């Protein structure tokens, strides 16, 4: 009677993201005040993610682009992670205010930007940059996250969400969980009456490690989480679709990097985008051990993209 | 180095003398294998496992097992040196088979393993819940209180089994109730 989906996948595959395109759209959309309680989160995006460049910079021995940063820098570095509101990725904006100078100029810096160049060799959402290059909005007083700004905003899923919401007179409840190694093991609370799953992968991670343990690949993580969950007979009756998601960011990456250097199977124009989504996706189905696999090059963050992308889910699993 | 934004029981998992002595453990591994697996190894090496340990009388069990894991079209047919098939089904003869039996034990040793170690991997994922893990949270190094869980455990089986056709899942029924009786559950 209800068609439950959970949404599985490694941390930062998109899960959080797809969630809220369901509530933009078939659910009641984010209000101007919905929307306002993500300020906090947003502006916490962008001090931690700050701090963890000029850290790489630093660290990594890149040079500043110009010393009069070093100052900037020290401010940052002051800012206490592990306050109260710090600790649950918060920062009021009168705090934020304060920072907004050194941080405008950190990302002026050419030794800040190298650093984020180089953000494979660390860990850092490329949703700080949409963010950094944000800054006059975020910066005017009675700013308010606009749609496009919540899908952006970036909190950690510890805990399991569920959201419910009806189309065309069918009952839906679509279930996010963490994908992050320690959330995993609450996976199997949510398994009951599951009628289809949506796997996510971030199709660009293939030049990234784990968060987890900065030694495995991510790619090669989502493959082996993959592989538990498709060859699981318990789910011989249940839809698993896969979603190849951030095809935008997938679109930018294989013209800098090239996933030969990741994966030597790989045979084909690493400078081409269909040649590396095809190795993506057999990637995927080569796990299989047999029931069909639909799949799907998505980018969650664009509600148009999701908007049919969803329609066509909808009707594989309302056929089956 | 390098800030971030956000920021045992494998002991018994990694050895199946051990595991064998944990009847929880090993109904959670009976999991993982009757769901992501072939189940023919692991079960024809614990059948094996009380005919070693069975009085010799035993002569019904030994022939179960032939039917069952190794004769021509076996439905967990179990895959041995050619061989030892041929002299363990000699031992026709109702002669002593132990010795040869064990030898076909340890063939399929090889495969129990990378089982082992594949279980292992999906354990590091994080993903030991989704096969009834999370049921030894509270138990303690005493016999009588951990096969306590094992039944309770041994019925969420059932949920696998009953995925299988008539010909293959009653065979397993069969061999895990087999070693588990023999376990004490
Ligand atoms: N550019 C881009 N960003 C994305 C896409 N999907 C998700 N994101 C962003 O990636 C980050 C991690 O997303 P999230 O939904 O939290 O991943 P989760 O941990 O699996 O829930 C967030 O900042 C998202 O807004 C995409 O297709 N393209
Ligand atoms: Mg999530």
């Amino acid at each position: 009677r209800l068609v439950k989906i959970l949404l599985l996948g490694a941390g930062e595959s998109g899960k959080s993201t797809f969630l809220k395109q369901m509530r933009i759209i078939h659910g009641q959309d984010f209000d101007q005040r919905a929307r306002e309680e993500f300020r906090p989160t947003i502006y916490s995006n962008v001090i931690k993610g700050m701090r963890v460049l000029v850290d790489a910079r630093e660290k990594l021995h890149i040079p500043w682009g110009d010393n009069k940063n070093q100052l900037h820098g020290d401010k940052l570095m002051a800012f206490d992670t592990r306050a109260p509101m710090a600790a649950q990725g918060m920062v009021e904006t009168r705090v934020f205010l304060q920072y907004l100078p050194a941080i405008r100029a950190l990302w002026e810096d050419s030794g800040i930007q190298n650093a984020y160049d180089r953000r494979r060799e660390f860990q850092l959402g490329e949703s700080v940059k949409y963010f950094l290059d944000n800054l006059d909005k975020l910066g005017v007083p009675d700013y308010i996250p606009s749609q496009q700004d919540i899908l952006l905003a970036r909190r950690p899923t510890k805990g399991i969400h569920e959201y419910d919401f009806e189309i065309k007179n069918v009952p839906f409840k679509m279930v996010d969980v963490g994908g992050l190694r320690s959330e995993r093991k609450r996976w199997f609370e949510c398994f009951d009456s599951v009628t289809s799953i949506l796997f996510l992968v971030s199709s660009s991670e293939f030049d990234q490690v784990l968060m987890e343990d900065r030694q495995t690949n991510r790619l090669t993580e989502s493959l082996n989480i993959f592989e538990t969950i498709v060859n699981n007979r318990v789910f011989s009756n249940v839809s698993i679709i896969l979603f190849l998601n951030k095809t935008d960011l997938l679109e930018e990456k294989v013209q800098v990097v090239s996933i030969k250097d990741y994966f030597l199977e790989f045979e084909g124009d690493p400078h081409c985008l269909r040649d590396v989504q095809k190795f993506l996706v057999e990637c995927f189905r080569g796990k299989r051990r047999d029931r069909p696999l639909y799949h799907h090059f998505t980018t969650a963050i664009n509600t148009e993209n999701i908007r049919l992308v969803f329609r066509d889910v909808k009707d594989t699993i309302l056929h089956d | 180095l390098i800030i971030g934004p956000e920021e045992e029981s494998d002991i018994i998992f990694q050895d199946l003398e051990k595991l064998k002595s944990h009847p929880a453990y090993l109904v959670v591994f009976l999991r993982y294998i009757l769901s992501q697996a072939d189940p023919g190894p692991l079960l024809f090496y614990l059948c094996s496992e009380v005919y070693q340990q069975t009085n010799p009388k035993s002569r019904s069990l030994g022939k179960d097992i032939w039917n069952i894991f190794l004769e021509k079209n076996a439905p967990l047919r179990v895959k041995i040196p050619e061989m030892l098939q041929a002299e363990i089904d000699l031992r026709r003869n109702n002669e002593d088979p132990r010795n040869v039996l064990c030898e076909a034990q340890e063939a399929v040793m090889l495969e129990i393993q990378e089982q082992i170690n594949d279980y292992r991997s999906k354990r590091t994922l994080g993903l030991g819940s989704l096969y009834g893990e999370n049921d030894l949270l509270g138990l303690d190094g005493d016999p009588l209180r951990e096969r306590q869980m094992a039944e309770k455990q041994l019925a969420a089986l059932g949920d696998i089994l009953s995925k299988y056709e008539e010909d293959r899942s009653a065979p397993m029924d069969f061999a895990v109730n087999t070693f588990m009786s023999h376990a004490g559950i």
